[PDB]
């Protein structure tokens, strides 16, 4: 099935690799060679996750967990019953994410638009890789990656954040929190303004950029613009992800001590050291 | 037995399930709002209204909402105004999911990245009712910031180094202050002027001329840029046509 | 710049300024009026809420009374700011979506500061005014009430926060991608659908099977942002009042194996 | 794409796939001689 | 033979080479995982 | 004598007054902090 | 003398005043922090 | 891209992959005298 | 030559360089990880 | 911006900076008389 | 003398002065951190 | 841009990669004399 | 010599310098990590 | 001996001085991190 | 910036640099007589 | 970028880099006399 305006855009070309073989659609989904690879990796990883659930002790969705190999294994590939399944799932997921991003690139090429969307998804892929590959590799063992479970990855988050006394005192983690809260606040403001301009109340006429700028100027003192707000939102989300990656790289590969104790330098400054 | 509703049920679980019900209803409503443009779905080949849908099709498409405009006209969403089934392209395979192959010149035929939406033949209007996008000649009040470089008089060059023309005017937006289009006088056929989107043009910094580089299309494609009826105002349809023609360069420039 | 305050803005500014002055004066008095010690311990300084024995009444000034006064003034200022952003939208003949999205954040703020202490009978577990004091309040709240990770409404609030970040990273990237087709003129696209909106919808359809419109994506964003704080406020209210241990609740409801 | 280019491609393709499979078979035979990978009833 | 007319030589060969390389790397890593076929840290039989 | 041509007398006076008030407040806060010079509490010498 | 034709003596003077005040405040705060040179809280020499 | 420049490519490309494989083989051979990497029946 | 008449090195040279360098780096890191072939530590046999 | 005025600005700037440096030097001499800030090998 | 042909002399002066001041401040703070060269709270050699 | 200018680049490019490689090789020789990095049967 | 027309003779130099410098830094840090080749600490053989 | 046609002289000189300064700062901090070469603290040979 | 302007900047700039270096050298000499910063064999 | 002015850069750049390297060599020599950084068989 097609939309009322899709046939004129469903054109040949735009593939990065594979040529005409995979240039076709199955329903609404564009397939592509990287889509075929995405399906390959998704099916493999999902089947192996269900296999790990079957090997596990419970079939409860919350309690299903695929655990990484023990820290004693180091960076060596582990037996499939002792974390090798986790490693295979990790690399299949990485392949699936990369293939999804490249499929988005192919769709962007076909539609003649920018690559900002795959570029932004690259940051999510980078955060995932840093959590499952980069940080455990610089830490010396695959056991430091989070287990693939609904609750066990939360337990991993809790244990990792309490290994450093209090993760709330990580300076890059504070910046990540600030940018994550600001992204939500800005999203609420942007959606609210656009919906208030498009729906100005029953019996009223749709407003425009003048009114949109005037509203926020009158309320808070300044505005950003029509495209400045989208650029700011993208930069905010990507900066939050980047500072989260930075805090995770600092926590354990570089800094191993207590983050609350890291803040003594502020109290030891020469102009206040009494 | 603090929060227990029954032997196993409790207040937190009851509130969680209430939120689940509300969130399912909210997803239904959000999809309803999503289906205000482009729906109902048409068959890929025949173009008749036909799709694989369940018992939720009754609630799927909402009643048309009416947007009241300051010009007195109204826009309905969904408007149920479909594009023409026949387009200037032919599928490479008889399957529904097969892609289309342009019959002639895709840039002129407006298929694929060159395709544009049949918007209203009316220019965007500001709060005062005057057209929003006008050349700098018609708007003496506006001026380019002194910290920036005026694109007027700067050569227009493509990705291969071929010069397409010179910038003779700038088209501004009065509603949201910005530069929208650049008026370029083509080197070939002197006196012919074409509109050039600002968002598709980057300045080449220190070139001693700051050539306004256009990576979209080549120099030879500037002669085929769609024209505009008025010399001081541009309609929404012409605007889309120009942006769509320029956006198709990355895919059909070397073809 | 051209900030319109009005009567409601004047009220809100006066109330919030009184609250800020009270908080700052208390912080500076905590270090015996030392500018040096204030700079040294600014993060660690805080204005703590009254103890549990005072209930909801007025505690002595040196023992939480200043906190109660500052908190009430801040709450009044925030409510008057909500009224202000409602009235500005009404005056500009626009919708009150901004006011009703701010209402969710106000609901969460009241749940953290006033509503939950009202339910519990005292202000002892309210949020103190200070950077590190309120971070420590967060940590101690989670630690005392089991594990907040096991709160389902905390789960939902985190999911909607991640969804807000994900949705803005999608929407900004999409609008920048179609910015060369006039996609930044979102209301104009809503009123008269253009090739920018068409290509954005088609990209997302070809990517993940379904798409939104130029208005409904903002509806998605608005609802995600509101639901973050709404679910979080519900979780805060249910924490301790009906569930004393979220880990034990999760164990009972299958979120974790029984110890 | 032309018939002659396709014939040359098929000729080199069958030669290369035969040499690839021969190298793989020789490697597998050497690895089997070194340490076989089929366990016995009682293990290795 | 005409299968190389239905299948582009370049597009087929690039995909085949990438698939073979990934499969070989996966098999080599799986062998490194075990104890009998770990040729680097060779263990007694 | 030429300072009031160079600098704006309207901005210079406001800036100077703000600077002097901030400095006086800072010094008084420091004095309140010190034990010897805390005139309100009045520690013995 | 040449300095004042390239550097505006309205901005150079303001920058100099602000920088000198900041430096003086910093040095005074350092001296207050130190024990030997804290004149407000006099300790043994 | 001309076919003559493709001939030049092919030429120096094969002449360089030959040197690359030669130096790789020499390095592997030297490492083989240093410490062989195929364990025996009793390991190392 | 006919092979490179279609596999022109517009970016194949970069692809091959990136592949070879990464493979060499991975093999060297694996050797460093192993004890027998760690030339920097030089454990006895 | 103009040479003569900038020259007289330098004249008055020197006349002011010399006074400032003299005041600073006198203050530093008084502070050195009060408590010197260069410890000896045994300290203060 | 051509360094000033390439670089604005005003900007070069400003950048050089700022860099020198920051470097001096950093070295002074490092010396204060060190026990031997802390001239304020001096310790015996 | 021009083939002649590319050749003129390549001339001093090889003449400079030569000196870079010579410095690297001389440094490696000195480090080898200082402490060789090839362990023996019993280690270092 | 035609590879210098194939690749930008500026980006090529920049990328090569950035690659060689990063490789050198990585190798030097690895040597610092090793006990035998740590010239700063200087452990005995 | 004509690199400066390829690279802008100003950007080259503002990118090669920063690199050298950062490298010098890093090496100085590394020396501070070692007992033997720390001239501020000072230890035996 | 003109050639004469550049030359004037240059001569008085090196004139001011020489004084700066002399002052820095004198200060460092004084600090060296106070407490040398180069430890001996046994230390300080 | 003119070839003559570019050559004038090359000349003065070479002179300045030679001065920089001479100063660095002098400093490294002084540090070598102070405390060498190349350990012996028994270390430092
Ligand atoms: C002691 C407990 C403790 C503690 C007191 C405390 C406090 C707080 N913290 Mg923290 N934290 C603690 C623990 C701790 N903290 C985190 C992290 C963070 C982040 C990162 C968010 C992000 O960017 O996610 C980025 C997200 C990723 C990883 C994106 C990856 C996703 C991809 C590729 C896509 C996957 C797609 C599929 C599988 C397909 C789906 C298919 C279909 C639907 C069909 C961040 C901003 C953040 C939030 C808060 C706040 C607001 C608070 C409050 C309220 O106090 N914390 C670190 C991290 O992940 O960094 C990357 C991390 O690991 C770690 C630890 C150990
Ligand atoms: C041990 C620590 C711990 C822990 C291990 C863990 C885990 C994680 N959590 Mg959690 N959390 C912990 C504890 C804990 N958790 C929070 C909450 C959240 C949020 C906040 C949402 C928000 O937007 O807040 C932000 C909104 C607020 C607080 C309300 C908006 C405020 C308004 C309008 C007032 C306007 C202000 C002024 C006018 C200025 C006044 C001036 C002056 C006072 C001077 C959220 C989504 C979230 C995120 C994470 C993640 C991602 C993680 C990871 C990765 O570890 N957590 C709870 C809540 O209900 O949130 C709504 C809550 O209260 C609470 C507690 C105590
Ligand atoms: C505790 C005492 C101490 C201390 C251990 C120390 C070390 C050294 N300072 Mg000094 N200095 C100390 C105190 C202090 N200092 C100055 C400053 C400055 C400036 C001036 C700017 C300039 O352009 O100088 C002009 C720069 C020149 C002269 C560059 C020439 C460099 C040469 C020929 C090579 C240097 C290396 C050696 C000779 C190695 C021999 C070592 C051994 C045998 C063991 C600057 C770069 C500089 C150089 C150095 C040097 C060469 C040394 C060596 C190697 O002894 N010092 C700061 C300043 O003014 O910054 C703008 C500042 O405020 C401040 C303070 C507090
Ligand atoms: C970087 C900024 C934000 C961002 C952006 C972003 N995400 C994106 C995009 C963008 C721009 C897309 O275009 C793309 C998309 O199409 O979304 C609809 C996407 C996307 N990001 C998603 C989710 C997501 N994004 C997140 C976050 C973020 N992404 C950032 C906050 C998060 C979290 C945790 O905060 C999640 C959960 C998806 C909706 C989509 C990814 C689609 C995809 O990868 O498809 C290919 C893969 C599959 C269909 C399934 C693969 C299954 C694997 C084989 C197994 C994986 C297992 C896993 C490792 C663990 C699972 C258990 C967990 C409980 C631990
Ligand atoms: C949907 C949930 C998200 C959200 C949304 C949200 N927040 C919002 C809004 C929305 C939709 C607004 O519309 C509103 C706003 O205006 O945003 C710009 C706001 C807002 N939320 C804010 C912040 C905020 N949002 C946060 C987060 C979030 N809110 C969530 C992520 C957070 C955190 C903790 O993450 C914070 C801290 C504010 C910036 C703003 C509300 C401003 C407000 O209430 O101000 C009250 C007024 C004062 C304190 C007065 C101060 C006066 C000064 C002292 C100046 C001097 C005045 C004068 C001199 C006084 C007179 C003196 C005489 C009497 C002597
Ligand atoms: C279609 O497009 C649309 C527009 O366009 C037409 C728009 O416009 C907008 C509107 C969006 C914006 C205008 C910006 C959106 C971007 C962000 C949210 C990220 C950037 C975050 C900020 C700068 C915070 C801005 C929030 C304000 C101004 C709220 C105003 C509240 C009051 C006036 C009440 C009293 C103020 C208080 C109590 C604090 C308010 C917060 C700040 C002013 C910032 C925090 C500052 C401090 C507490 C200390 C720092 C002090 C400063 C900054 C002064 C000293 C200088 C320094 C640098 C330190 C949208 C959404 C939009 O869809
Ligand atoms: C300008 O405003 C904008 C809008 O627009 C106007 C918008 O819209 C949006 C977009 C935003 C919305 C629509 C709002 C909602 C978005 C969110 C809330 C974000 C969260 C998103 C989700 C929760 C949805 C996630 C769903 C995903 C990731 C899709 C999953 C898809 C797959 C798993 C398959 C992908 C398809 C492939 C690879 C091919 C097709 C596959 C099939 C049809 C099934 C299998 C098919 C076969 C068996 C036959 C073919 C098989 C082959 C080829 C062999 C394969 C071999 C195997 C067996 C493996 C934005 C941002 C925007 O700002
Ligand atoms: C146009 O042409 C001109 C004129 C220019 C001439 C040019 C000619 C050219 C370029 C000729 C080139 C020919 C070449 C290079 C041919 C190469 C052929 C090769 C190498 C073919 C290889 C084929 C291999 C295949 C198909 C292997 C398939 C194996 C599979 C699918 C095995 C799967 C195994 C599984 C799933 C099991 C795994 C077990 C483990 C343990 C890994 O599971 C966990
Ligand atoms: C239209 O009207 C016309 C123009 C016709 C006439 C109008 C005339 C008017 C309006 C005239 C008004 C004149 C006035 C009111 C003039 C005011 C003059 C004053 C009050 C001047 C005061 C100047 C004070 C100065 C410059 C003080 C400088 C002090 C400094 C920099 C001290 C710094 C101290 C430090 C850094 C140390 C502090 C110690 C501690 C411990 C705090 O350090 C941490
Ligand atoms: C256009 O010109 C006209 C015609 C208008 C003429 C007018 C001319 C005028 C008015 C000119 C003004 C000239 C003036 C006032 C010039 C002043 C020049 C000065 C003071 C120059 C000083 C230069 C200093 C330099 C270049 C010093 C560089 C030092 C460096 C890079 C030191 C680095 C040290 C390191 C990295 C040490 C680190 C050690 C530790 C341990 C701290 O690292 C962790
Ligand atoms: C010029 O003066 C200046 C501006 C320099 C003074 C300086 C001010 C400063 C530095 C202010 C800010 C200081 C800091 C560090 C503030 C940080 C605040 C933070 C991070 C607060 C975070 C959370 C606090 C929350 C969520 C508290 C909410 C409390 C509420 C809602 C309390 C409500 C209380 C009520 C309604 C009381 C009711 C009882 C009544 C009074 C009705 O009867 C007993
Ligand atoms: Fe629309």
């Amino acid at each position: 099935a097609l939309l009322s305006f899709e046939r004129k855009y469903r054109v040949r070309g735009g593939t990065l690799i594979g040529g005409d073989l995979f240039d076709f659609w199955v329903g609404p989904f564009y397939v592509g060679f990287f889509g075929v690879t995405t399906l390959l990796f998704t099916v493999l990883g999902t089947a192996l996750i269900v296999w790990g659930a079957a090997l596990g002790p419970s079939w409860t969705f919350w309690q299903i967990s695929i655990n990484p190999p023990d820290v004693s294994y180091g960076l060596a590939m582990a037996p499939m019953a002792k974390g090798g399944l986790w490693q295979i799932i990790t690399f299949s997921a990485i392949g699936a994410f990369v293939s999804w991003a490249l499929r988005e690139v192919e769709i962007c090429r076909k539609l003649g638009i920018g690559y900002h969307i795959p570029f932004a998804f690259g940051f999510a892929i980078l955060a995932y890789v840093s959590l499952v590959v980069i940080r455990p590799v610089m830490m010396g063992a695959w056991g430091y990656g989070f287990p693939y479970g609904f609750m066990t990855h939360l337990d991993w988050v809790s244990n990792t954040g309490y290994q450093y006394a209090n993760f709330h005192y990580n300076p890059a983690h504070m910046l990540g929190i600030t940018l994550f809260f600001t992204t939500c606040l800005a999203l609420a403001l942007h959606g609210s303004l656009i919906l208030s301009a498009a729906n100005p109340g029953k019996g009223e006429v749709v407003k425009g950029p003048e009114h949109e700028n005037t509203y926020f100027q009158d309320t808070i003192g300044y505005s950003v613009g029509t495209l400045g707000i989208h650029r700011v939102g993208l930069i905010l989300a990507l900066s939050a992800v980047v500072w989260s990656i930075i805090c995770m790289i600092l926590s354990g590969p570089i800094y191993t001590g207590s983050w609350p104790d890291w803040w003594l330098w502020w109290q030891k400054l020469p102009f206040w050291n009494h | 037995n603090k929060g227990d509703i029954t032997g196993y049920m409790d207040v937190a679980q009851v509130v969680l399930y209430a939120f689940w019900i509300f969130f399912a209803g909210l997803i239904i409503y959000l999809r309803r709002e999503d289906r205000r443009e482009g729906y109902p779905l048409e068959d890929a080949i025949s173009g008749k209204i036909n799709s694989l849908q369940g018992l939720g099709s009754v609630f799927s498409i909402a009643r048309p909402k009416i947007f009241k405009l300051k010009t007195g006209a109204t826009y309905a969403a969904p408007n149920f105004k479909r594009d023409a089934v026949a387009i200037k392209a032919t599928r490479t395979a008889p399957t529904a999911g097969a892609p289309f192959e342009p019959t002639g010149n895709p840039m002129t035929d407006a298929v694929g990245p060159a395709a544009y939406a049949l918007r209203d033949e009316l220019p965007d209007l500001t709060l005062g009712g005057q057209p929003a996008i006008v050349p700098l000649r018609v708007a003496p009040t506006f001026s380019v910031a002194a910290e920036d470089t005026d694109p007027r008089g700067l050569p227009v060059v493509d990705r291969k180094g071929a010069v397409a023309g010179k910038v003779t005017d700038l088209w501004i937006d009065r509603a949201s202050i910005a530069i929208r289009y650049l008026e370029v006088e083509l080197a070939a056929t002197p006196g012919r002027k074409v509109l050039l989107p600002f968002a598709a043009t980057r300045i080449n910094a220190k070139t001693k001329s700051k050539t306004v580089t256009v990576q979209s299309i080549l120099a030879r494609h500037f002669a085929n840029v769609p024209t505009i009826a008025k010399t001081d105002s541009i309609t929404r349809r012409e605007e889309d046509k120009v942006m769509a023609y320029y956006s198709s360069g990355y895919l059909y420039s070397d073809r | 710049g051209p900030i319109y305050l009005g009567t409601t803005g004047v009220l809100s500014l006066v109330f919030g300024f009184f609250a800020i002055e009270i908080i700052g004066f208390n912080l500076l008095a905590s270090v015996n009026w030392s500018p040096m010690e204030f700079g040294r311990q600014f993060f660690w300084l805080g204005l703590e809420p009254p103890a549990a024995e005072y209930g909801l009444g007025f505690a002595p000034l040196a023992e939480g009374g200043w906190w109660q006064i500052a908190g009430f003034f801040l709450t009044t200022s925030i409510l008057l700011w909500w009224v202000r952003m409602y009235r500005r939208a009404r005056a500009l003949k626009m919708g009150t979506h901004t006011a009703w999205a701010f209402a969710s954040a106000i609901f969460l703020f009241l749940s953290l500061g006033f509503i939950r202490p009202l339910l519990m009978g005292n202000f002892s577990e309210s949020v103190p005014f200070g950077i590190f004091p309120h971070l420590e309040w967060t940590n101690s709240f989670s630690l005392n009430y089991g594990n907040f990770f096991y709160n389902p409404f905390h789960m939902l609030s985190i999911a909607f926060l991640y969804g807000s970040a994900l949705l803005f990273a999608m929407h900004g990237a999409t609008i920048l991608a179609v910015s060369r087709l006039g996609g930044d003129r979102e209301v104009e696209q809503i009123t008269d659908r253009g090739t920018a909106a068409e290509r954005a919808a088609l990209f997302w359809r070809w990517t993940m099977g379904f798409n939104a419109t130029m208005e409904s994506i903002h509806r998605w964003a608005w609802w995600f942002a509101v639901l973050c704080t709404f679910t979080g406020a519900i979780g805060i209210l249910l924490t301790g009042t009906v569930v004393d241990n979220w880990f034990e609740w999760g164990v009972k409801h299958g979120l974790a194996p029984a110890p | 794409i032309t018939e002659g280019e396709a014939k040359e491609f098929h000729k080199i393709f069958t030669s290369s796939i035969l040499v690839f499979f021969g190298v793989a078979a020789f490697a597998h035979l050497l690895v089997w001689i070194w340490r076989p990978w089929v366990p016995g009833p009682n293990g290795y | 033979w005409r299968i190389w007319q239905l299948f582009d030589p370049r597009q087929a060969l690039v995909g085949l080479a990438t698939f073979l390389f990934v499969l070989a790397l996966l098999i080599h890593f799986i062998l490194l995982s075990t104890e009998r076929f770990n040729w680097l840290e060779g263990a007694s039989t």
